[PDB]
This record gives C-alpha cells, sequence and structure tokens, in this order.
C-alpha cells in the first residue's frame, strides 16, 4: 500500500554539563532503520535494520557528515532561540524537527512533511503545498522571513519530491522480507472477575507489524465507545507491536459482547467472543 | 537519505 | 515551557509462562521535556543492564522509550517499573501484571 520515511531529530541543551544532547533517528513505516547520538563514544551514523547494512561505506560516510552537521546548526539555532524568546542561558531547553514523505502504490510523493518544535511547542512547519510557511508566532515569524529570503521551502521541496521518494523506494525493494510484509495479530479475549457483578473482557492483539489496528468493542452491536479502555500500541521489542481493549460488563452478560480486529495482515476484519 | 541542512532558525 | 506526565505500560514481549525465559518491557511515552529515569525492578531490587531505545517521538512532539531486559518469570518474583520526571513529586512505580 502506502510507505513513510521519516526523520527525527532532538537537541536538548544542559548548560553546565557540556553542549546539548543531539539524538536523531530515521524510520521507514514503524521500522527504526538509523541512529545517531551525539553523546556516543564514537557517534556516526548506524544501522537498526538488516538491509540498510548493505549500503556502502560512501552511504554511510555521507550521512554521518549530515548529522554532524545537524548537530552544530541545532546548537546555533538553540543560542538563537534564546534571543527570540528573551530567556536566560542557565535553563535548558529541547529543539525538535521532524521531516519525510509518503509515497503511494504508485511510488509518487503522496505528502511531504517537514517541522520544527521549541519546548514542546510547534514553532515552524512547511505546509502541504511544499511551498508555503505556518509560523506559530512573532519569533517563528523571523525564522519565516529568513527561509522566504533564502528559498528554503523550494530546496526541500525539490528533495521531498525527488530524493526522498527515490531513496524510500530503494529501502522499500531492499528490505521487501520484511518492510513489505504484513504480520496480522494473534487475537483472543481473556475474562477478568472484578466481583460478583461485574467481569473484564479484555480482546488482545499480539504480534502484528505495521503498528496500526482498530480494535473497538460492542454492546448489542453497538460501540462502546466511551466504556472501553484502550492502551496505546506498544512495542514487544522483536519488531511486532501489541494492544488491547477492555471493557467492564455484567456477569452473565458476556454473550452481548463482541470485539472487532481490523489489521492490513487480515483478509476480514475478524470478530471475537470471549469462550468459556 | 538525509537532506544536508544549510540553513538557520 | 510545556510539561507532559509520561504514560507507562509493563508488560512481557511473549506470554507469560512460568520459568520459561521472556523479555520484561517498561514503554514510557507522552512525556515532556525527554529528561526522564526508568528503573525495572526484581522484588524491590534494581535489575542492572537494562537496555533502553533511542529518543523518538510522536506526532504531539511527545517522547517515548523502551526499556527491557531478560527475565524468567515466576509464580513468587514481583516485578516493576519506576519512573521519576519532572513531573512526579515522587518516582511512580508500576507493577507488572501478567494479564495486561
Amino acid at each position: 500500500g502506502s510507505h513513510s520515511m521519516r526523520y527525527f531529530h532532538t537537541s536538548v541543551s544542559r548548560p553546565g554539563r557540556g553542549e546539548p544532547r543531539f539524538i536523531t533517528v530515521g524510520y521507514v513505516d514503524d521500522t527504526l532503520f538509523v541512529r545517531f547520538d551525539s553523546d556516543a563514544a564514537s557517534p556516526r551514523e548506524e544501522p537498526r535494520a538488516p538491509w540498510i547494512e548493505q549500503e556502502g561505506p560512501e552511504y554511510w560516510d555521507r550521512e554521518t557528515q549530515i548529522c554532524k552537521a545537524k548537530a552544530q546548526t541545532d546548537r546555533e539555532d538553540l543560542r538563537t532561540l534564546l534571543r527570540y524568546y528573551n530567556q536566560s542561558e542557565a535553563g535548558s531547553h529541547t529543539l525538535q524537527n521532524m521531516y519525510g514523505c509518503d509515497v503511494g502504490p504508485d511510488g509518487r510523493l503522496l505528502r511531504g512533511y517537514h517541522q520544527h518544535a521549541y519546548d514542546g511547542k510547534d514553532y515552524i512547519a512547511l505546509n502541504e503545498d511544499l511551498s508555503s510557511w505556518t509560523a506559530a508566532d512573532t519569533a517563528a515569524q523571523i525564522t519565516q522571513r529568513k527561509w522566504e529570503a533564502a528559498r528554503v521551502a523550494e530546496q526541500l521541496r525539490a528533495y521531498l519530491e525527488g530524493e526522498c521518494v527515490e531513496w524510500l523506494r530503494r529501502y522499500l525493494e531492499n528490505g521487501k522480507e520484511t518492510l513489505q510484509r504484513a504480520d496480522p495479530p494473534k487475537t483472543h479475549v481473556t475474562h477478568h472477575p472484578i466481583s460478583d457483578h461485574e467481569a473484564t473482557l479484555r480482546c488482545w492483539a499480539l504480534g502484528f507489524y505495521p503498528a496500526e489496528i482498530t480494535l473497538t468493542w460492542q454492546r448489542d452491536g453497538e460501540d462502546q465507545t466511551q466504556d472501553t479502555e484502550l492502551v496505546e500500541t506498544r512495542p514487544a521489542g522483536d519488531r511486532t507491536f501489541q494492544k488491547w481493549a477492555a471493557v467492564v460488563v455484567p456477569s452473565g452478560e458476556e454473550q452481548r459482547y463482541t470485539c472487532h480486529v481490523q489489521h492490513e495482515g487480515l483478509p476480514k476484519p475478524l470478530t471475537l467472543r470471549w469462550e468459556p | 537519505r538525509r537532506k544536508w541542512r544549510r540553513w538557520h532558525l | 515551557m510545556i510539561q507532559r506526565t509520561p504514560k507507562i505500560q509493563v508488560y512481557s514481549r511473549h506470554p507469560a509462562e512460568n520459568g520459561k525465559s521472556n523479555f520484561l518491557n517498561c514503554y514510557v511515552s507522552g512525556f515532556h521535556p525527554s529528561d526522564i529515569e526508568v528503573d525495572l525492578l526484581k522484588n524491590g531490587e534494581r535489575i542492572e543492564k537494562v537496555e533502553h531505545s533511542d529518543l523518538s517521538f510522536s506526532k504531539d512532539w511527545s517522547f517515548y522509550l523502551l526499556y527491557y531486559t531478560e527475565f524468567t518469570p515466576t509464580e513468587k518474583d514481583e516485578y516493576a517499573c519506576r519512573v521519576n520526571h519532572v513531573t512526579l513529586s515522587q518516582p511512580k512505580i508500576v507493577k507488572w501484571d501478567r494479564d495486561m
């Protein structure tokens, strides 16, 4: 179907404890494939998936070069942001940046992304047009003016429409055995008596990939949205993910409840009941 | 593959 | 400056079967700032050499990390995850429940 590549970047200042820590990771869909940490003994872009390991020394050198330069730029940017917000040099601050691309089944750009946050809040973002900017406040407007002057959007558009898509397609082919394999969830319902009057029904989805999934409980065919406890999808640590949905049901009424499972790894959405 | 950043905030 | 308190889940990689080797996971998410301390505990004591993922973040910019270690669940042994973050007045302990 559709696929994504994302690069995430976080710099965190720590005055009195050296330079801001820089950590960046790259993903294709929900698969981590590269990482760089400025606190590593010998900081370099490192492989994190089998299919990227085949890339040659030139690849790893260029990626490492880019990471080191980004860490430097982030540190200058953090200093700039202190000025823009009239802030002290004493405090710790956070600068985040994500960029990347989505491709469709035809393999052409579906959407491009490039956005920044300072201290957990949206700062500036490249719009979906890949030509204009949304600035969150008067500080970010200064950045917008600079980036409009330097035609930054045009440079990002060229990358997002070109190399981003082209290299994403390369990775999808090289990692096809895993990146293009959907693992359906293993599913079951468990029963956990709470009292004489009520029991929890917990619907499980285990060992699935990619992370996207829908788990819903119905009572008499009515969606139990307000009454369902849904945990955040969580990593198992083996590439796969886990999730559960739970409802509290009156004892004896368990058969009025059905769990519904949707995942791209399944031909048809599943319907599950508790089986005593 | 990454984009080389050539701009500042 | 925003502050978001971590969501915490403690769970095993595989269904828990007493005496069989497994992985104990603590997934911390939805938090800001990124400075966080996470211990995995066996019967109250800190497990050594616990590994963790590289810092990443969600669409809303909040951070997530996975901390993990090999363990062998038994009937008696208690496992837990202990988390400290600037949003917490004291460290939060979440006990491992094989049913969650």
